[PDB]
């Protein structure tokens, strides 16, 4: 059973390139795509064994405008993620109108790679929020993915524009993308621009943009989160069996994430992950479900008694309308790497403080919507949605989302949100 | 010990038997649990060994 | 299967039934019921029965 | 024992390549001489000869002789040496000019059929609707069954669709197809459309592909005639061969496929499944295979085939739905020494499928629209004298419509009726 990897737009294909480059370096695969000589890791989820003994990633470089794709292509990885299924815009209105017209050219690609399966069961997106090629086209594409394949999951590794305000329609592009995330998507692992930009200085400084640094952490987040897919284990060999414990009702489909390395024993990596400083994202709040992946040379005998000790001291809090816990995915650290021994734990968890992150952009929308403002002053808006109904519909849809997330923090969420 | 540990691979046989009879391999089990389901929905007199040995080998 | 089993015996009667059906369509030839319907239906029953006895192999 | 009856300009070209390839694979020179590098059984086709200057048994009948000097000046005339050569493009003219030459070209059949130790059937190298072959081959097909009622008539009829200029071609195709349905015992079909595409797939040939199509058919067709000519008794003549492919008499057209198109690790499952793939198939709704056989040639490991069928079967890579039990077979055979540089295995398809009804539907439509336009009825004198009320062309339609209906009906469980 297999997972496809629809990396989208300029930012998403950079971090997607970094993701496949990290997976290439971690698996027994050359930059040529050919089996490396020292190469058991599991490839069928992510790679196709083409007739040259070419492990080709199940990719789609589904971009919209030209610039960085050529520099991805002319790399030493030119023929890795590439059986040539590639393809070829500033705001949500323009992007949606272009995601429409092309869609015969690209839907054939999805169907082509889907028919290249024994059983497909996932569409991992690398989606840039508020960016132009991410906005509109991505939102159109998100609706069509569930129309065409209503039994296949859409999971979004959304990189989120939490920062100080360049583009004036920036709040809208986040709101109108958030609408789809809040109903079409099945999971959203959210990564925060300021939290990563802070964490850069919190190990090795950057100043004006140097995305290639924070991208190293992003690649470790994707690789860590897919580690239990890419090796055997008694549990969590598949994406839905992993996601099921975290998202308890279908509207709570967003996850915050933590990562420790910013000798070892499990109790100290558990304790670290729990501290607020290590979360890569910026009224009572409580956890809903926590899962953490401990990739390392760890003795498994320690893992259970570490949970019990972390329970007894109540360093983590949840909400009592239902049971919950922290959940630990112990994994083998990857060989074919340098220093494949430093314990390097990651967490993902559903916690209700993410509601405030949405509420920030809601408040930014309300400021512009109670002002008079630059509502996408390009004719691809004015000839498309000059009645402006969709953003207010998106605003009441996210207001129901805020109310649902805050409703989750009461003892009577057995009643309706 | 030096014969049984490589002329009859005794330690690999323990390691493999844990991979299968104790479900340790994981992938073999997630895929076989899928492929095998519509067979095992039916009542037990309607199940025959040529379906089952073929679908095991297919999962392997 | 020539090592001696009920499988071999049932194949022997299947082959006898085949030759007899060969003989029937090779002697009657034209599209005429020369009291051919009784023999033909008897071989339809013998074939259905021994094909179902051939399917004992899955035990 | 079997003879070829190559006819029309197409028939001579496929038959000239037929005998030019047959001497080559049986270790025989253009003169019929056993080459000095020389067991086999050339016997069936090859006329056994005094000096072992081996001969074909080919009756080189021809009409409007314009090009065929250029086939008869080849060094292979010394193979087709018995001096049994004999000298409009519409179906009626081709049929009736056959009648106007018939006596000699009937007798010099017997002058060879009396020489053959046990004649079993007649192989008609022929094209649907093709010019001087049009009429002619279908005329002989009306006669062979009256004068030789026990012998079986097989037509390796290449079909008129060329991806697609003759204006009487659909009428000729209908009129020949009434004969190929009603008068042949079996038909093996090739699409010029598919063969152009296959030539453009393996190489860079589409429109030019013609003398190249002669190589492709002769590679198909040497294989279809192989169990007749070499040891290995899977069924050592024409009539054990085909009974696997026809359950009910009117439903006798069969598809084509030939796996390794650049043969000049692999396994049986590769050579047998690459054969059922409709894109590798030389042919272009719901679609049953009614029955399938593969003739496979090379270093097959003999223990694999029994296990190959499981991994075909359980992945539902074939779909048998007749009214009864029929399924997929293999006929193992010797590597053939005409292939110099060879893949260690290869194979060839022959299967009674439903999708050929699509080309019959094109044929019926292409008749019906031009029949109801009445412009390409031509009012030609041969076209009119054969049928001054066109009643043969009327009755020719209802039979191929019944072929459409029977193909549409044997596809259902109904065929107790």
């Amino acid at each position: 059973r297999e997972i496809i990897t629809l990396q989208l737009g300029q930012c998403g294909n950079q971090i997607g390139f970094e993701f496949w480059k990290q997976l290439c370096a971690e698996h027994g695969i050359s930059p040529e795509g050919i089996v490396e000589e020292f190469a058991t890791d599991r490839k069928d989820v992510f790679f196709y064994q083409a007739d040259d003994e070419h492990y080709i990633p199940r990719a789609v470089l589904l971009d919209l405008e030209p610039r960085v794709i050529h520099s991805i292509l002319n790399s030493p990885y030119a023929k890795l993620y590439n059986p040539e299924n590639i393809y070829l815009g500033n705001n949500w209105a323009s992007g949606f109108s272009q995601g429409e017209k092309i869609h015969e050219d690209i839907f054939d690609i999805i169907d082509r790679e889907a028919d290249g399966s024994d059983s497909l069961e996932g569409f991992v997106l690398c989606h840039s929020i508020a960016g132009g090629t991410g906005s509109g086209l991505g939102s159109y594409l998100l609706e069509r993915l569930n129309d065409r394949y209503p039994k296949k999951l859409v999971q979004t590794y959304s990189v989120f524009p939490n920062q100080d305000e360049d583009v004036v329609v920036q709040p809208y592009n986040s709101l109108l993308t958030l609408k789809r995330l809040t109903q079409n998507a099945d999971c959203v692992v959210v990564l925060d621009n300021t939290a990563l930009n802070r964490i850069a200085t919190d190990r090795l400084h950057i100043q004006n943009p140097s995305f290639s640094q924070i991208n190293q952490l992003v690649s470790t987040i994707m690789s860590a989160s897919t580690t239990t897919l890419r090796y055997p284990g008694y549990m969590n060999n598949d994406l839905i069996g992993l996601i099921a414990s975290l998202i308890p009702t279908p509207r709570l489909h967003f996850l915050m994430t933590g990562y420790t390395p910013l000798k070892t024993t499990v109790l100290d990596v558990m304790r670290r992950l729990l501290q607020p400083k290590n979360v890569m994202v910026s009224t009572n709040h409580c956890y809903i479900a926590i899962l953490n992946i401990i990739q390392g040379e760890v003795d498994p005998t320690q893992v259970h008694k570490s949970l019990q000790r972390i329970r007894e001291r109540k360093l983590a809090n949840f909400i009592p309308w239902g049971p919950a816990s922290i959940q630990v995915a112990l994994s083998r650290k990857s060989p074919y790497l340098p220093s494949a021994h430093r314990v390097s734990g990651l967490m993902m968890a559903n916690h209700t403080s993410i509601s405030s992150l949405f509420e920030r952009t809601c408040r930014q929308y309300d400021k512009l919507r109670k002002r008079e403002a630059f509502l996408e002053q390009f004719r691809k808006e004015d000839m498309f949605k000059d009645n402006f109904d969709e953003m207010d519909t998106s605003r009441e849809i996210v207001q129901q989302l805020i109310d649902e997330y805050h409703a989750a923090t009461r003892p009577d969420y057995i009643s309706w949100g | 010990l030096d014969v049984l540990n490589k002329k009859y691979s005794l330690l690999d046989h323990m390691q493999a038997m844990r991979r299968y009879l104790l479900l340790g391999q994981g992938d073999f089990i997630r895929h076989l649990m899928d492929l095998l389901k519509p067979e095992l929905v039916r009542p037990a007199t309607t199940l025959y060994q040529h379906n089952l040995t073929g679908i095991l080998e297919t999962a392997v | 299967f020539i090592l001696l089993k009920p499988v071999f015996h049932c194949l022997n009667e299947i082959l006898d039934l085949c030759h007899s059906f060969c003989s029937l369509v090779s002697q009657n030839l034209g599209p005429l019921d020369e009291r051919g319907a009784a023999q033909l239906s008897i071989l339809v029953k013998g074939f259905s029965r021994q094909s179902s006895l051939l399917f004992k192999i899955l035990s």
